[PDB]
């Protein structure tokens, strides 16, 4: 949380400078970069913080919960209850939950600064046209529109609106899918509201799971929560993301709350929408598979999807899917170091990540990126610290090319830390590989201080 | 007898309450359908949204959302599918009737239209800005009337109690607010048309047996005169049938405040 801190301060301090470079000034590229590269970096140490402390609590709580499900559980306590049960389930969201904030960040401060053409009401321009075409002395040339004024009425007469509404729909559209994207569904909920659209702000809580507590016979009155049509609900949204019709946002939307990857996928346009894409209907699609199977509903004649209610789901196949997709920028992200520390850390598979490190090292050791170096370094001390287990080879040669760059880059104080983390053998042989280049007689002398502020071996070093 | 009964412990007064009004909350279903069922019938072919509103004063919200999709009606079905429990849509909905009659686009949409959502705003009158008034309760008999209120105008946990006097507090004369509920009567003078002109001698306005019988659940000193007189029955003075039968019921139920002129006129 504190290297989140530290990484997020200078993304902070590097976005404060390149915010004031002028454009096309060729000096800022590696600003640029150097931004991304900590971004990614801050995020991958967010990610870390979750699924390390999830999989270390499921594994101190394991020997316990012998559980005893309720007869008379809502959708609710099912899925309270799923929460608990399934690991899974549990890291599937926390990587939503993880890809949501990372698009909230890049929203930050920005909700209140659009401006629309509408300032008093919903579908002014067209409602204007209307009550003007109304008037006997209309001289005007009949451009087709809608006649009725709902807002199923373009789809219903499939006729337009006017351009200064339907510029307005459509600059709104992305943003309520904007804030959607980003956990923000509240937000989602209050733009619709703020832009007069309160019906829309109805359709997106459609979703929230049914409860009623009072059916416990309890000692005073409490609220009943969410929806008890939620799957007629889910059909009728999955419906509005099929029909070509729809924009792809507002398609986009409603699949991103009845599961419709197919019709979600059209708008997911990074690395990161694609796999939230992924996460988030593999979680919406479990917790459909954990209610279908617990609340016995009765007399419901259609059918959820059955390419959705038949989907089976693992972590290893959604990082196949996102090889065999035909956009060409998640194919190239999707080769970049922190997607493939991303890809890794969610599967939990630290013997594949400690063969890419390998993998790199292998073919770009002089070449790799600094603060990359330094990850690679603290992630494999991270994962020591907890007892996990690495290729220790692999991890060696990791620490001796950090400590060749620390040399080389110009530091030589930090080596000792960084060389009291081997074995007795390897610290002593590393850290008297170093002392065999200082000539400078006040830092030999600097440099053994060092070594005794860090627990080294100073006697078999010299 | 059935959901009471299952209990073996002796069943809290709240949960009484509870499947009485749970039972009731079908009777003043099952009073309307035969009617709405007729209504949809006549209504379906030249006016979907009179249909979809008279499912809805039955608590039939699976065919109204049915008809709303089979009609080409599908974010009006949408609208209805999540009204069931979720106060957030109803005042949402009342925001968006105060929006289109602040910015005169309410003289944009069908009035039949906006008693739907009036009435799922929980609204049993809205005022437009035509000046015009919108009645939800309007052409209505006293059932779907107290049904409105049982279901639409209150919460899942009120009482009856509070549901029926909210009902009379529709029908009567105030100094603060105009009539909107039906005066509401037995079931021959139901769908009538009869707005009574208040009758220059008849200081009691007649009711249904039903009616008297909860006024009488609700009040144990309420009239048995009015609750036993065959006109709150029947369309016919002389068939005492259920008159006495009901007698001889509150009776053994130790209701003794009927005069020895009444039981007499009764039993002769």
């Amino acid at each position: 949380e504190e290297y989140e801190n530290i990484c997020g301060s200078q993304v902070n301090i590097l976005s404060k400078i390149v915010s004031r470079a002028t454009p096309g000034l060729q000096k800022f590229s590696k600003t640029a970069s150097m931004l991304w590269l900590l971004q990614q970096e801050m995020v991958t140490w967010r990610l870390l913080a979750s699924l390390y402390r999830d999989r270390i609590q499921s594994a101190l709580e394991e020997e316990s919960v012998f559980a005893v499900t309720a007869v008379n559980a809502s959708e609710k306590t099912v899925v309270e209850a799923l929460f608990q049960r399934d690991s899974l389930v549990r890291q599937s969201q926390l990587v939503v939950d993880w890809l949501e904030s990372i698009a909230k960040d890049e929203i930050g401060e920005f909700s209140d600064n659009i401006e629309f053409y509408a300032k008093s009401v919903y579908w002014e321009n067209t409602l204007h046209t209307l009550k003007q075409r109304q008037l006997t002395s209309y001289v005007g040339s009949v451009r087709p529109l809608v006649t009725e004024l709902d807002p199923d009425a373009p789809i219903r007469q499939k006729m337009p609106l006017d351009d200064l509404d339907r510029e307005d729909e459509v600059r709104l559209l992305k943003y309520l899918f904007t804030l959607i994207r980003a956990g923000m569904t509240e937000e989602a909920q209050r733009l619709c509201k703020r832009c007069g659209q309160a019906w829309r702000a109805a359709t997106l809580e459609g979703w929230k799971l049914y409860h009623d507590p009072n059916v416990n016979g309890g000692t005073e009155l409490e609220p009943v929560e969410g929806n008890p049509y939620r799957r007629i609900w889910k059909i009728s949204c999955w419906r509005m993301a099929e029909d070509e019709l729809f924009n792809r946002y507002e398609r986009a939307i409603y699949a991103a709350l009845s599961g419709n990857l197919k019709q979600l996928l059209p708008v997911c346009d990074t690395w990161e929408d694609t796999v939230w894409a992924y996460f988030r209907v593999m979680v919406d699609s479990l917790v459909e598979q954990e209610i279908q199977t617990s609340v016995a509903t009765l007399d419901e004649t259609e059918e959820l999807p059955r390419e959705y209610l038949g989907a089976n789901w693992t972590l290893e196949k959604v990082f196949e899917e996102l090889q065999a997709t035909d956009k060409k920028r998640v194919l190239e992200e999707n080769q970049e170091h922190y997607h493939i520390v991303q890809k890794f850390l969610i599967l939990g598979d630290i013997d594949g990540l400690m063969d890419e490190f390998s993998k790199w090292l292998s073919k770009s050791r002089n070449n790799l990126p600094g603060h990359l170096l330094r990850f690679m370094t603290h992630l494999i001390l991270f994962f020591r610290t907890l007892g996990l287990q690495t290729k220790e080879e692999v991890s060696i040669e990791v620490l001796k090319t950090y400590i060749q760059l620390l040399i080389r880059e110009k530091h030589t104080n930090l080596i000792a830390f960084y060389t009291c983390h081997l074995p007795q053998d390897l610290a002593v042989a590393q850290y008297a590989l170093f002392l065999e280049s200082v000539t400078e007689f006040e830092q030999r002398h600097h440099c053994l201080e060092l070594a005794k502020e860090a627990d080294l071996d100073v006697a078999t070093i010299t | 007898l059935k959901e009471l009964d299952s209990q073996l412990n002796e069943p809290r007064e709240y949960i009484q309450i509870l499947e009485r009004r749970r039972a009731f909350s079908r009777w003043l279903s099952c009073t309307a359908t035969p009617q709405i069922e007729e209504e949809v019938s006549l209504t379906q072919k030249n006016s979907p949204v009179e249909a979809v509103f008279s499912y809805l004063t039955g608590k039939r919200i699976s065919e109204a959302c049915s008809l709303a999709q089979q009609s080409g009606d599908h974010r009006l079905a949408l609208l209805l599918s999540q009204f069931v429990g979720s106060q957030s849509v109803r005042e949402l909905l009342t925001m968006q009737l105060v929006d289109w009659h602040q910015l005169q686009a309410d003289s944009f949409i069908q009035d039949e239209r906006l008693r739907i959502f009036a009435l799922l705003a929980g609204k049993p009158v809205w005022q437009l800005s035509e000046k015009k008034q919108i009645n939800v309760c309007s052409q209505l008999d006293w059932k779907r009337s107290l049904a409105i209120h049982l279901w639409y105008l209150l919460p899942p946990t009120a009482s009856i109690s509070r549901a029926l006097s909210m009902y009379e507090e529709a029908f009567q004369n105030t100094s603060d607010s105009d009539r909107y509920a039906c005066s509401p009567l037995p079931s021959y003078l139901e769908g009538s048309g009869c707005v009574i002109a208040e009758e220059q001698n008849s200081q009691t306005p007649l009711r249904d047996v039903c009616f008297h019988l909860l006024k009488l659940y609700s009040d144990r000193h309420y009239d048995l005169n009015q609750l036993l007189e065959p006109r709150s029955i029947t369309a016919d003075p002389l068939d005492y049938r259920l008159s006495w039968h009901l007698w001889e019921v509150l009776r053994a139920l130790n209701y003794t405040h009927l005069s020895a002129q009444c039981e007499g006129v009764l039993q002769a």
